[PDB]
RNA sequence: AGUGUGGAGAUCGAAGAUGAUUAGAAACCAUUGUAGUCCACACUGCAAACGAUGACACCCAUGAAUUGGGGAUAUCUUCACGUUUUCUGUUUUACGCGAAAGCUUUGAGGUUACAGUCUCAGGGGGGAGUACG
RNA sequence: UGCUGUUGCUGUUAAAGGGUUCGUAGUUGAACUGUGGGC
């Protein structure tokens, strides 16, 4: 797909991972 | 152009080669102690094991066959 | 003395190429652009003397437009043209 | 010109090959030396002294008439400036720039130019201290 | 694969950094001024058939006094110029 | 060569030879100017016209004669002119000497295609205008043929060897120029010791309207 | 900023020689430049040259006779012993029959054939053939 | 044989009976019979390296043609190469041999150090380039042989060189350009101005 | 033409057009003059490319005028060049 | 573009709303409309941030032009312009080089005939500019 | 295997010039003090 859209997907996943790590810590 | 040519510039050339040598996939694998850690044999040429199951692996296209394999 | 001769005393050169009269460049067989011009000599009476002067130029000079300049300089040195104008 | 910026100009002056003063100059070297001391007393800088001598007196080059340079004469008489002339004019420019900037704080072009003149001062002051034309531990 | 040595605009290797964009005449797309195709057009208000009728019925316009025209400068994007 | 061997000075730009060049305007050149021909340009007059020095123009004329007259077979040499103004000049020039001439549009491949029945392999090739005779000059390079050309002020002096700085744009200018060359070559060969004057008429060389 | 006068001077001659010129102007000059030219003149690779004085680093006008193919400078000036001569000819020279490598020794500036005769080493300066 | 050129007539009339006359005046050769006339039929060996097909896509399919490469030489200082195309592989073979004989070029040979006996090596380092392939030739001492790849070695033997060092770069698997680059390296040996030919050259008519 | 130039001995017309620092040997471009003053009966030496104000004794107003190039001479005076 | 605090709010306009379109329209089209857009101060430090071409210095063929300054010697009004040189910029149109497209006094030239000085990156394609710190 | 390139590599479009500058260690850095004479 579009590399910009793929980068958006990566950013969303990283944000979700950061939130989950903060809540789980 | 892409080089230093000074007479007293041996230190720069030594560090340039040392750093760029890590870009070799072959050279880095030999000089990294993490090598042979993921190798099941542990760096040796042969190994012994116990046969536990028989499997059949299909051939990749454009070839059609069942390759007889064994899980050890 | 032109050519290469071994210490034995035999000339090994199969042939001797011509040399350009402008830049001393060896004329090669594969040129197919170099030219040779013969200029006649005329005696006091006004008639040719039966012989000619030969000069050769390379094909590179012709292909650059500099052949005319070289000829106008070679002919001055050899005496087939007057370098300056007359005096009233 | 070239130290800072993209300028590549070449304007300058070319000195003559023959360093013999012209035969029509009737002034003795004693009068020339006496005349650069008077001008230095007026408060003029060495560069301004040479231009006044050249413009309205016929002395094209002092070194070719008296045999010694203008700053050498002033140093012998103890009238040389406290700090070198080129360093003095650079410090004067930087002082006026900072006075301007304390009122027009959004002038971001003059802040870039101010950075360049102070880098020039540090490179210049480092050279004078090495040749001992400035006191050690001199800071701007 | 470079298609044009000027890259479709009149801006050489490095003499400017940015040029004010303008709107296309038809679609309104924003394009740099030096890249947009620009023409100046002067046109007659009426065609030959209509001009004769108006000139005959007008005590002001005629053989000596000519009729006014419309002068405009038109800048188009590269797509709108080809289609037109 | 203006300077004759042994210092005879027989071949020189006499007074009578001078008026012929100025009468037919063989020194008036085009307002354009090329770097190759800059040496042969003397100065610029009114209306931007450039003038060719007569001395070097005359000097190049004699050299061309010493080359044309040095061939054992006069029929070997070929003279070409694609411009219609030079067709008359090239014809009657060939009549007195014995060279061959061609006019019109140059069929390409004449000097290289061995299959073609019009194969011509001269040792000297002469053209009227280098700009409009590019096909003949270009083909001459591949076969080692020297070229003698009549060059105006603006001229692509490429692959040429002997250049005659003169005018070749006018009817009178072209006809006059071949008269000097035709008159010269016969004198060197020995047909006439002086030929002063000569019963041959310049207007015969002129391209009268057919 | 120009860092080597000799490298700049040798590059001007080679460029002018390739274009088939008759004279070339060299600017600026020095003692090493003039000494290098005298070695080329001794073996007949160039003609007469003139040095013009202008109360600064002067200029040299050199006459070329078409017998020179290429001249160049070696930077940095590596040290050459009496045993290292064989390796230098085999690297930067077209053959073992012609060409010269110029060295600066305690005796002076000379070609490698002369230096080997006097049993001297030095620093490589350039070459010509 | 009916010669169709002035030079061909001279070789037919025995006026020009030496190959160096063509090389001296750089006269182009238009007929292969001139070489056969000027060289004995027993001292001219010809061999063909390889033939590969080339295809052009058409509306209904493809069209295939064959290209052939030929090399000739006397093993004494002459070499020529040629490459022609034809619809039939037999026709391309015939045309290649004619073309090679029209590109005969002299080759200069020299000595490595001591000048005794007969020449055995090229005089100075030379290189030739065609496409991305470049071949460098270096003189070698006596009793070394041809240190070269199998394709360039065959060309060097036909030329008459006995000892040489070679090297290559680029895509050497493209044998169309590898053959053509070796030819330029050898052809360049007569263009170098060594001090043995500095002056005292006389012209001729 | 027909003459080959020499770089060590250039012709007059070639050297007269060159820049002062581009000549074979660089040199000055200026000179000095004698001025009889607008009203003073004295003699003054004035530089050609003078940038500072220059006055007289009996007509001490202005002997020249500064300019981006050669100084502009004040009218009603006498100027003559000097050797060297 | 985005963030914070105070202004301002004409035009346009992410989000949203209502029409069209479409098997379907969340879109392309139409009418609106909030944040934005504008200002001051404080953050952010990224772009097809491109000439996809690091900085300094030398040589180099032809014809165009054009911007700023200076030198010498045909017209107009009561400063502008014409001709030829010159220094600095800024563009168009040969040897040589390149796989080619193409570059070419302002190189991608002067390089297997390989050395002017310094500096930043690359080593088959993905995983991935991802994980851990 | 000049695919680690000191000898000896690539960086417009194939992998790869930093958005632009300033700057310290470091690397590099213009010319000159000199034609010995005679037999
Ligand atoms: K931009
Ligand atoms: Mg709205
Ligand atoms: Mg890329
Ligand atoms: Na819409
Ligand atoms: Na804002
Ligand atoms: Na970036
Ligand atoms: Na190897
Ligand atoms: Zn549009």
């Amino acid at each position: 797909m579009r590399p910009k859209w793929h980068k958006k997907r990566i950013k969303r996943l990283k944000l979700r991972r950061r939130r989950m790590r903060q809540r789980s810590k | 152009m892409t080089k230093t040519n000074g007479q007293n510039a041996a230190r720069k050339l030594v560090r340039l080669r040392c750093r760029n040598r890590w870009a070799d996939k072959g050279w880095k694998r030999a000089h990294t102690f993490s090598a042979r850690k993921a190798n099941p044999f542990g760096g040796s040429s042969h190994a012994k094991g116990i046969v536990l199951e028989k499997i059949g692996v299909g051939a990749k296209q454009p070839n059609s066959a069942i390759r007889k394999c064994v899980r050890v | 003395t032109i050519g290469m001769f071994n210490e034995e005393g035999e000339n090994v050169d199969l042939y001797i190429p011509r040399k350009c009269h402008a830049t001393t460049t060896l004329i090669e067989a594969h040129d197919h652009a170099a030219v040779q011009i013969s200029i006649a000599n005329v005696g006091p009476n006004g008639v040719i003397n039966g012989t000619t002067t030969t000069l050769c130029i390379a094909g590179y000079l012709r292909s650059q437009g500099e052949s005319d300049h070289a000829i106008n300089h070679i002919t001055i040195d050899r005496g087939i043209m007057r370098i300056k104008t007359g005096k009233p | 010109v070239r130290m800072h910026g993209n300028g590549r100009g070449k304007a300058s002056s070319a000195l003559p090959y023959r360093r013999t003063p012209p035969a029509w100059l009737k002034i003795a070297s004693r009068n020339v030396v006496k005349m650069v001391c008077k001008s230095s007393r007026k408060g003029m800088m060495p560069s301004q002294i040479g231009m006044e001598l050249r413009d309205s007196m016929g002395i094209a080059q002092v070194k070719n008439v008296t045999g010694r340079k203008i700053l050498r004469i002033l140093k012998h008489n103890g009238l040389a400036p406290e700090i070198p002339e080129d360093l003095y004019f650079l410090v004067k420019r930087a002082t006026q720039m900072r006075k301007h900037l304390e009122r027009h704080t959004t002038d971001r072009d003059t802040k870039y130019r101010l950075i360049l003149v102070e880098s020039r001062i540090h490179r210049l002051a480092r050279y004078y201290k090495r040749v001992k034309q400035l006191p050690p531990t001199w800071k701007y | 694969t470079t298609k044009r040595r000027n890259h479709g605009r009149s801006k050489p290797a490095h003499s400017r950094g940015r040029v004010k964009p303008i709107h296309c005449f038809n679609c309104g797309r924003l394009t740099p001024k030096d890249k947009a195709v620009g023409r100046f057009v002067v046109r007659r208000m009426l065609d030959a058939a209509s001009a004769r009728d108006v000139a005959e019925a007008s005590p002001v316009y005629g053989a000596n006094f000519p009729m006014p025209r419309l002068y405009m400068k038109q800048r188009f994007c590269i797509a709108c110029a080809i289609h037109s | 060569m203006s300077a004759v061997e042994s210092g005879s000075k027989v071949l020189r730009m006499k007074e009578s030879d001078a008026q012929k060049l100025l009468a037919m305007r063989c020194h008036i050149g085009t307002r354009n100017q090329s770097s190759a021909m800059k040496k042969y340009i003397y100065g610029r007059t009114a209306e931007g016209s450039h003038i060719i020095d007569v001395h070097m123009m005359w000097e190049k004329l004699i050299l061309a004669a010493r080359v044309i007259a040095a061939v054992e077979n006069p029929k070997d040499v070929c003279v070409c002119s694609s411009r219609l103004y030079g067709t008359r000049a090239i014809y009657k020039f060939s009549q007195h000497v014995g060279t061959s001439f061609h006019g019109g549009r140059f069929i390409p491949g004449t000097f290289t295609n061995q299959i073609q029945k019009k194969f011509v392999q001269p040792r000297v090739l002469v053209v009227t205008d280098p700009r409009t005779d590019h096909q003949a000059i270009r083909e001459a390079s591949l076969v080692n043929i020297p070229v003698i050309a009549l060059c105006d002020t603006d001229a692509p002096l490429e692959y040429v060897d002997i250049a005659i700085p003169c005018n070749n744009r006018g009817i009178k200018s072209i006809g006059m120029m071949y008269w000097l060359l035709a008159r010269e070559v016969l004198r060197l060969r020995g047909t006439i010791v002086r030929s002063v004057p000569w019963e041959e008429k310049v207007d015969l060389f002129f391209y009268r309207d057919p | 900023t120009m860092m080597s006068v000799l490298a700049n001077a040798l590059r001007t001659i080679a460029s002018a020689e390739r274009r088939g010129k008759r004279q070339v102007l060299i600017r600026p000059s020095s003692k090493v430049v003039v000494k290098f030219l005298q070695v080329m003149q001794k073996h007949g690779y160039i003609g007469e040259f003139e040095i013009i004085d202008d109360h600064r680093a002067g200029k040299i006008v050199v006459n070329l006779n078409g017998r020179l193919n290429k001249c160049g400078a070696i930077c940095p000036r590596f040290d050459c012993a009496t045993t290292d001569y064989e390796k230098w000819m085999k690297n930067i020279l077209p053959s073992r029959q012609f060409g010269f490598v110029v060295l600066t020794t305690s005796l002076g500036i000379m070609d490698h054939e002369e230096a080997r005769s006097r049993n001297t080493g030095g620093k490589v300066l350039g070459f010509f053939y | 044989w009916v010669p169709c050129t002035k030079l061909g007539r001279l070789v037919k009339a025995q006026k020009v009976t030496s190959l160096e006359e063509i090389f001296l005046f750089s006269m182009p050769i238009k007929e292969h019979q001139i070489v056969d006339t000027l060289i004995a039929e027993g001292q001219l060996h010809d061999e063909m390296m390889k033939i590969y097909p080339v295809q052009k896509a058409t509306s209904a399919g493809q069209r295939t043609r064959f290209k052939a490469f030929n090399v000739v030489g006397d093993c004494d200082g002459h070499i020529g190469i040629g490459a022609r195309v034809g619809k039939e592989v037999s026709l391309a073979i015939r045309a290649s041999m004619i073309a090679a004989k029209l590109n005969i070029v002299p080759v200069r040979r020299g000595y490595w150090g001591n000048k005794i006996g007969e020449p055995h090596t090229i005089p100075m380092k030379v290189t030739g380039k065609c496409g991305s392939v470049a071949v460098r030739l270096v003189p070698a001492p006596r009793g070394t042989g041809i240190v070269a790849a199998p394709v360039p070695k065959k060309i060097l033997e036909f030329a008459g060189v006995e000892d040489v060092y070679t090297s290559s770069r680029g895509k050497t698997r493209t044998h169309g350009n590898l053959i053509m680059a070796t030819f330029y390296a050898l052809r360049k040996t007569y263009g170098f101005l060594t001090p043995d030919l500095w002056a005292d050259t006389e012209p001729s008519r | 033409g027909f003459f080959d130039a020499d770089l060590s001995y250039p012709t007059v017309r070639t050297e007269r057009m060159k820049h002062k620092r581009r000549r074979l040997v660089q040199g000055p471009n200026s000179y000095f003059m004698d001025v009889s003053c607008p009203r003073c009966r004295q003699v003054t030496v004035v530089y050609s490319h003078a940038t500072t104000s220059v006055e007289c004794k009996g007509c001490s107003k202005k002997l020249c005028r500064p300019t981006g190039g050669k100084a502009l001479l004040v009218e009603g005076c006498g100027y003559r060049r000097k050797p060297d």
